[PDB]
């Protein structure tokens, strides 16, 4: 019988309970959102990877959601190696921030994809 | 002055008792009738009781000393021993005003009926009287309204008002009460009123029973041309359903309510009374559970302090005894407080239980309800007794007489007024009261039915409460 | 069944004497200690008892015919003279669940105990015990958490709760009064309380004080890192006052304040009572003046049926004495009564004073409250007799410590956690105390200095109730 | 987007026993569950407020637990307090001590609760911010005959105008009667703004939604890991999945029974996004991820041969 | 004193049929019509439906160990079958008072027909009485004026 | 006349103004607990030792008083030498960490006893 542990055991959303992306499996993933028609996107953040309650404490209200924008949603972007190339370029200029994947479905206007693709050192 | 502390216990009398002190008058003055336990000596006994009542404990605290306890504590002041008693004594006890939160009655006896009672190192213990000062009688508002505001409301003068408590006390319909009531106020009675035990049941409930009084008060008024009322019991579980239904009777427009002070309890009663006061309702209080702290002479508090909390906190009427009737209640007792319910000021005086003179500074005087196993033939004594400012109250006189609800109030009435004015005329009602009775019954069927039924009924038994 | 209407009196026994009876679950039952004039017999004055506490009065009214008595009135069903005592019954009566109002502790006393205790025909009564159907116990809401949920609240467990209230019992700046508390929280007491009669005055105003005790007990807390609470008063004069009181602790976000329900009422409390329940705030109950109700073996009402109405009203804490203490309280009655207020079953024990078997029906469970008089020696008694489950409040015996407010909690803290220890370990607290107190002694210099203080410190007297 | 959950379908589970449990007992329960991975805990539909445990209590130790949870995970977390009451006024004090926790969520039994008050609640959680998971307990006695009643389609369609954020729908494969077609049929009407005839479904008329938001389908009632291939596939990733009894009947606890569920979860997310077919290989995505998952190995095991299997009454 | 915990699936009847048990005055008391689906044996039934109505679930949790489960349990003390009806039985079955909300209709209900209904394990289910105990009556208003008054 | 300290005096409930617990003192606690059939539980805590409000400051609420639960309650267990034994395991695994032993009474449904039975270095 194994106590789950209580220390360092922060959470990324979807995929996160997973063992790490292997290099094909992230592109798996990339290929999934792109054959569904969906908008790639990159958002990263450095100073706060998990939510938190400043400003407000009221029902559905938290801080920490919104990270920022990787340039702009790749409109029109029909080429997994794209996305991944635009992942290693945010890489190497925010190497100490989050970064995450997002598909966009522009029907229903909801994200239908999102998973850290990477972590800084630390996590 | 400082002192250093010293942790430990002394007697309380070190500190308690002062027999030199001269009382302020702004001081309340309590007066105990204490029963030591064997080896208690009375100076002990009395000191013990007005530390603990005041700001003292059972060891040396070093907090007195942050303040100044010679300008707050109770001082037992006198004492003397009681004759025909044995190791009992009157103990008198006085309290500083600042003590007192102001316009709380509930505040009050806290401090000095909280824990002393109990205290192991006594037998018994009895609060027979307090002094209210004048400087703390102001914080309070009194009686609604009181008596002359009263009489002037409700138009009525020159005799004592009659009453009648609606029977069986419990297991009638709202209809069926109503029913009874029209009928008793259609004969001559100026009022009827809800039991004290009649609130809000599975056989009636109380908006119900509302309602139909309502109905029942104005055709009885309509029909007589007299001014009527209904004490509508406001004595609830909650301060929320009392007001609920002192806001109804309001809505009705009737002209007074009533409530049970001690089972409701001193918050609850002054709020009403508040409330009564702001919307120009009479309140009659009804003193029900009194007589478990009243009635035995070696322990409790004797219903005068019961009753000089009741004109503090609010209430035009209030039962005082029949001394005739099914209750104890001793005459001379009786008139003691009966002065103090009443009068704006009254004289010390042992004959009477009045053990401090007491002011009122106008405080309202309040109506004293004579109620409990009185019939016709008590008529000349109450009459003599209570005078005209007094509530008489009939509810099986009146409910059982032979030929029903008017004619038992009619027969009540009659009486009454057969009273007033043979003593306004002169006649000794003490002397002549058999003979005044007689002389109505001539021309009066109603009377002389009434009469014949009550003529043996008489309730003498010793009583437990003297002087 | 249909009867003619004969005006007249008739003995109440005709009526209300009926020894075939067998009680219906869902009746009140009352057991009442009956002391007869003489020449009254036990079956009238029982009867008496038993007919004006529900349906009837002294003389025969005609509107018994418009309802059922027989399923409302009030049923003196058996009888049984005091083994001991000279002309005294135990008289047992049983009153229907319609007579009663939904939720209502001031209706259900207004009945049973209103107007019976001051009959002329009686020498004196006392109400023992009160056995609740469980169908009327349903309608109450009960103590706002009680037991279970307030040891969960606040985090403590295995172990009695230590108290300890503030002296001199008035006179203290508000400032002052906050300084007293921090000192004694930090030193190891779960809370501290204002006296009984701390309300507001001159002195000390209400608002003042709940403000600097929350910023002491915060502080205390930091400090030790063990929650704390300091129980604020919001004993009142007027329903309105004493919300605004409990409005302002809720609004400073502390756990719990008190309440005097005699003084304040029942009808105060139970609001109280509910708004505590809404707003998660433990509510602490003072019993100031019970004792002048229930001293005295034969007239008032015992405590136990205080203590009952206590946890129908409401409260999660209640005084209940101390056995060993400066008040009076025996053994064998007391914790009679403490199974009663903290158990979901007791079953009647006459040896106990227990004449009635009682359920709750998951009602929660009272924590009774020990205090007045008690000292470090007392320790051991204390834990022995109430267990985990009990409050053991030590204010003279805090404060009266000479090194002061904390090294006076120090030593309160490790006495009863020597105790604690001790027996859990197997030792006998009846048997070793002494030698566990002194075993502590020894590297505790805290507790060192209180037991040289009060080693000769008893409190032996007669107690005046027993059994 | 409130609660920043996409790509998945969110987890949720009842504490059990249904009853009986104290206050504090219930937010430590909570508390272990949500650490584990669960999005959600929820008081069974029964948990009002009774003896053993009063509402006001449950809510206070309830919003304790889960925001530890929420801290020590990094995930958004959230536990369906229970504001159904015998009264308007009762059911509102409920609403309102949960606004004042901050929590985001409340759920409320609408057919036992009605409709009136259901529309009321709706539209207070709407001014106030408040997520509303819907429960229908007594459906069954109106809905479950073919012969007399009325289809639970039409009892969807009632709620999602009347107002709910949440629905249970059913599980087919649990231990509560679902067809899975007829299911299909009124998740669609459920969650979709256009919804064409279709008699193989039980849609008898073509059903248009004006762009009136779409309710999120819970799945619930006797389900376990080795059932996640196919309420995955069945369900989609706009679902909630609750385990009960499949979380706190784990051998090891909350914690590493929320973590099983999370697990295969994700295991099955992952495997379909990389184009495994979930129906066929199901079971081999499971074992997969036992060979690196303690907390599912032992889950599995414990569940391996429970189905539930029996003749269904409504049909089309 | 209380037993180890296993995880695994056990049958209703093991803890919630009870023919042996005396109702309480304090009890809810239901009766049910049951129409258990072939196989499904009438005790199992029965006590499927206590079960889910009061306290249980479709497989073991280690939380019952923290309470008294014996005091909180719905039970199916008594079975009779339906005359002239195939494969159909009345089931009785008592809740504990401690189980309702004071005053609400709406909780009753809740916990009584609930979920049952839907059980794969029946074919049908019909809730044909109630015993309301007194001690729950008292805790309702019931109606505003009743036949008396209105008159 | 000495001052009660003010730093570095935190506690900890039930039995923390004792000396500490030698070995068989501990043991006849747990004994204590099994003899009066209560269920012995061990919960741990690193995060946050003591009480604190960060998300409420209503009556009654506290943030800090739900520690993590090391395994399962020990339902069965009826020898003292068990939870000594997983109390040394737990030890073992959470060094850092305060941790204390409750034991349940299910009757009742509270805790019946609860001290700290380890707590990590500077404490
Ligand atoms: O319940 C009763 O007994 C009464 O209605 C009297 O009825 P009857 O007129 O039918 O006798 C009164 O309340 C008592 O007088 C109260 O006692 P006191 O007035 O002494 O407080
Ligand atoms: O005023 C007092 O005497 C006390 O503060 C005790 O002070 P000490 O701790 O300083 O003695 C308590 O209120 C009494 O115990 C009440 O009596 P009971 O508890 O019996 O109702
Ligand atoms: O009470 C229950 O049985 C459940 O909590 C599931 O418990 P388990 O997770 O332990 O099965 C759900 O409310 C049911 O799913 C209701 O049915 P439906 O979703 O069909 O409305
Ligand atoms: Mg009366
Ligand atoms: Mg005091
Ligand atoms: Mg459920």
């Amino acid at each position: 019988m194994q106590v789950w542990p209580i220390l360092n055991l922060k959470k990324y959303e979807t995929l996160s309970y997973l063992p790490p992306l292997t290099t094909d499996q992230l592109a798996r993933q990339v290929d999934y959102l792109l054959n569904n028609k969906w908008v790639p996107c990159l958002e990263f953040e450095t100073d706060h990877g998990f939510v938190y309650r400043e400003h407000h404490n009221s029902p559905g209200y938290y801080d920490g959601r919104y990270w920022t924008m990787w340039k702009l949603p790749m409109f029109g972007c029909t080429d997994p190696a794209q996305v991944l190339n635009e992942l290693e370029e945010c890489k190497k200029e925010y190497p100490n921030a989050f970064i995450r994947i997002i598909g966009f479905d522009s029907n229903r206007e909801v994200q239908c994809i999102s998973f850290i693709a990477y972590k800084p050192a630390g996590y | 002055a400082s002192v250093e502390f010293k942790a430990g216990v002394k007697d309380y009398k070190l500190t308690y008792y002062t027999p030199e002190y001269e009382t302020l008058d702004t001081d309340i003055l309590a007066a105990f009738r204490v029963s030591p336990q064997p080896g208690v000596p009375p100076e002990e006994a009395g000191a013990a009781v007005a530390a603990e009542s005041s700001t003292g404990t059972w060891t040396t605290v070093w907090t007195d000393g942050l303040t100044n306890l010679d300008r707050y504590k109770g001082r037992c002041y006198h004492i003397e021993p009681v004759a025909g008693e044995e190791n009992q004594y009157i103990c008198y006890v006085a309290y500083p005003l600042d003590l007192f939160e102001e316009g709380s009655v509930t505040n009050m006896f806290t401090s000095i009926v909280g824990n002393v009672f109990g205290f192991k190192a006594l037998r018994a213990l009895r609060l027979e009287d307090l002094r209210i000062p004048v400087a703390y009688v102001k914080t309070f508002q009194g009686p609604p309204h009181g008596i002359q505001v009263e009489r002037d409301k409700l138009n009525k003068y020159g005799r004592p008002l009659l009453g009648c408590t609606i029977k069986p006390k419990l297991g009638l319909s709202a209809k069926n009460y109503g029913r009874a009531v029209y009928e008793c106020l259609r004969g001559g009675l100026d009022f009827t009123k809800d039991d004290e035990n009649v609130n809000s049941q599975p056989f009636m409930r109380w908006r119900d029973r509302f309602l139909f009084c309502a109905e029942a008060l104005y055709k009885a008024q309509a029909e007589t041309g007299e001014i009527k009322g209904h004490y509508l019991n406001a004595t609830a579980g909650t301060c929320e359903d009392m007001m609920k239904r002192a806001v109804f009777a309001r809505e009705l427009g009737v002209p007074i309510v009533m409530h049970d002070y001690l089972t409701g309890g001193f918050t609850a009663n002054t709020t009403l009374s508040h409330y009564c006061r702001d919307n120009g309702l009479l309140l009659h209080i009804h003193r029900a559970m009194h007589a478990v702290i009243d009635r035995q002479k070696n322990h409790g508090m004797h219903f005068r302090v019961l009753a000089k909390a009741l004109r503090l906190s609010g209430g035009d009427h209030i039962h005082s005894g029949t001394v005739v009737g099914k209750l104890e209640g001793e005459r001379d007792i009786t008139l003691g407080f009966v002065d103090l319910l009443r009068d704006d000021y009254t004289e010390k005086d042992r004959s009477r239980g009045i053990y401090f003179t007491q002011s009122w500074v106008s405080t309202p005087g309040v109506l004293p309800v004579a109620s409990g196993g009185i019939h016709v033939w008590h008529m000349p004594a109450l009459t003599e007794i209570f005078g005209d400012d007094s509530v008489l109250q009939f509810g099986g006189g009146t409910l059982g007489h032979p030929w029903g609800n008017a004619p038992g109030a009619v027969a009540n009435r009659v009486a009454l007024e057969a009273c007033v004015q043979a003593r306004n005329e002169g006649r000794d009602l003490a002397r002549e009261g058999n003979t005044i009775i007689r002389e109505a019954t001539k021309w009066s069927p109603e009377l002389a039915a009434a009469c014949e039924v009550w003529k043996e009924i008489k309730f003498e038994f010793p009583a437990m409460d003297t002087v």
